[PDB]
Parts: C-alpha cells; sequence; structure tokens
C-alpha cells in the first residue's frame, strides 16, 4: 500500500 | 583486476549519483523556508527529506540488477535505506569546518541546533555527526561513495524482503566491485582496511536508522506535528 513510492520507482 | 562488468557497474552508479544529487542545491528555494527563532525546522527538513527521498529512489531504480527485483521487494528496500542513504549522501554537505551541512548558503546550512529544531535529542544527532565526521574522514572516492549507497540499498537482510536470495546477488556483485576497486584503484595508506571501515559505516547506519524510528514515531505520534511533514514522507517513514 506505498502508492507514491511505487509510481517513483515505475 | 575489475573487469569489464566492474568498471561499467561504476560508471552506471558513477552517472545515477550526478543525475540525482545536485550540488548547487538550486532546488532548496522551492522548500518552505527555514525558520531559525518549537520545530521551527520542521517544515523546512520536512521537504529537504521529501526532495531527498525523491532522489534516492532515483538513484536506486538505476542499480544494476536492481530492476530485476519484484515490485514489492524494491518497496522494501528503500522504505528500510532511504533514511540511511539521505544520511549517507548528506556527508557531501557535511563540512568538518564547523560540523554542518552547508548546502550552499546560509539560510541552507544546518547545525545541530537545527536538527534539534525538526524534533530530535541528542541521542540520534550526536552520533550522526560523529557518524559524518568518520565517514569524512575515510576521504572516500566518488566511486566508492556511490558503491556504498548502492550497497546499503540493496541489502538482503532488510526486514519484509522475499527474494533474499536474489538481494544478496546483486549486493554482492556491487561488494565485489568495491572491494577489487578499492585493490586496484585506491592507493595506500588510505586504503588500509578501508572496506571493512565502510562495511561499518553500514553497520553504523542500521544503530542510526533505529534510533531516527524511534525518534520518528515520538515526533509523528502527534498529528500537530505529523501534519509538518509530506505526504511522501509519511509514506515512506511509515
Ligand atoms: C524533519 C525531521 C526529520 O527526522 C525527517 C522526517 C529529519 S531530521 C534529521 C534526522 C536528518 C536526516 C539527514 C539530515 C541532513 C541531511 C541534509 C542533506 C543536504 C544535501 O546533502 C542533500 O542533497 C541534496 C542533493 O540531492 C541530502 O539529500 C540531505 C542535515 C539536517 C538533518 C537531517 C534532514
Amino acid at each position: 500500500n506505498h502508492p507514491m513510492l511505487m509510481n517513483l520507482l515505475k | 583486476k575489475l573487469s569489464e562488468e566492474q568498471q561499467h557497474i561504476i560508471a552506471i552508479l558513477l552517472d545515477a549519483h550526478h543525475k540525482t544529487y545536485d550540488p548547487t542545491y538550486a532546488d532548496f528555494r522551492d522548500f518552505r523556508p527555514p525558520v531559525r527563532m518549537p520545530l521551527s525546522m520542521l517544515p523546512h527538513l520536512a521537504d529537504l527529506v521529501s526532495y531527498s527521498i525523491q532522489k534516492v529512489i532515483g538513484f536506486a531504480k538505476m542499480i544494476p540488477g536492481f530492476r530485476d527485483l519484484t515490485s514489492d521487494d524494491q518497496i522494501v528496500l528503500l522504505k528500510s535505506s532511504a533514511i540511511e542513504v539521505i544520511m549517507l549522501r548528506s556527508n557531501q554537505s557535511f563540512t568538518m569546518d564547523d560540523m554542518s551541512w552547508d548546502c550552499g548558503s546560509q539560510d541552507y546550512k544546518y547545525d545541530v541546533t537545527d536538527v534539534s529544531k525538526a524534533g530530535h535529542t541528542l541521542e540520534l544527532i550526536e552520533p550522526l555527526i560523529k557518524f559524518q565526521v568518520g565517514l569524512k574522514k575515510l576521504n572516500l572516492h566518488e566511486e566508492e561513495h556511490v558503491l556504498l549507497m548502492a550497497i546499503c540499498i540493496v541489502s538482503p537482510d532488510r526486514p519484509g524482503v522475499q527474494d533474499a536470495k536474489l538481494v544478496e546477488a546483486i549486493q554482492d556483485r556491487l561488494s565485489n566491485t568495491l572491494q577489487t576497486y578499492i585493490r586496484c584503484r585506491h592507493p595506500p595508506p588510505g586504503s588500509h582496511q578501508l572496506y571493512a571501515k565502510m562495511i561499518q559505516k553500514l553497520a553504523d547506519l542500521r544503530s542510526l536508522n533505529e534510533e531516527h524510528s524511534k525518534q520518528y514515531r515520538s515526533l509523528s505520534f502527534q498529528p500537530e506535528n505529523s501534519m509538518k511533514l509530506t505526504p511522501l514522507v509519511l509514506e515512506v517513514f511509515g
């Protein structure tokens, strides 16, 4: 459940 | 003797670092203003850290092999290492001239009292300064600096790690790259036990991470303070 961190890792 | 691959890795990490660390600190102007008058430095440092988390993530994505990890593992390694890598990368702005992080201007030059005004106690600050001093003392080549940050991020013992076996292989490759670099590129006496001393710094970071987490929870405990942070900081630091 880490929206922002995941988005930045894409 | 440092293969073609190991030299490639170092080249990737140096460029990765150059693309995520702006020594002019020009972006600091976007942060909420620093207030040096309780917790007057929290808004400014919170933004600094949030910005820094974004940079550490960009660096990490470029670490050879990091992309082969699962999304969940990538997330786990960044959450647990973020504060550590920020503390590590900050050594570049830290100056022993007065034991402070000098970021271009007086406004953006932070010392023990500023960290104190962010909600932290000496129990973290002192060993943090101690850390900066010991790391600075190593006089690392930039090649060693970026390799150490990458090794920090790709640690298999991080809580929550899944494919621990995969994380290890990635890190070992970076370790062997560092060990060999020191041997073939770092002349004595500076190279004396350099690898071992660098690994000891990662141990120091684990300790710093642990204490930072405790004080972060005390701070983020009260909504009034947790309110002054950023959404990225709240997501990453729990
Ligand atoms: C605000 C409360 C809070 O705990 C965080 C929730 C943090 S305070 C404290 C523990 C701490 C962690 C590392 C410390 C610091 C690091 C500073 C730098 C400056 C520059 O090198 C940046 O490089 C810029 C080029 O990319 C780094 O990235 C970041 C000094 C002041 C206190 C900081 C911000």
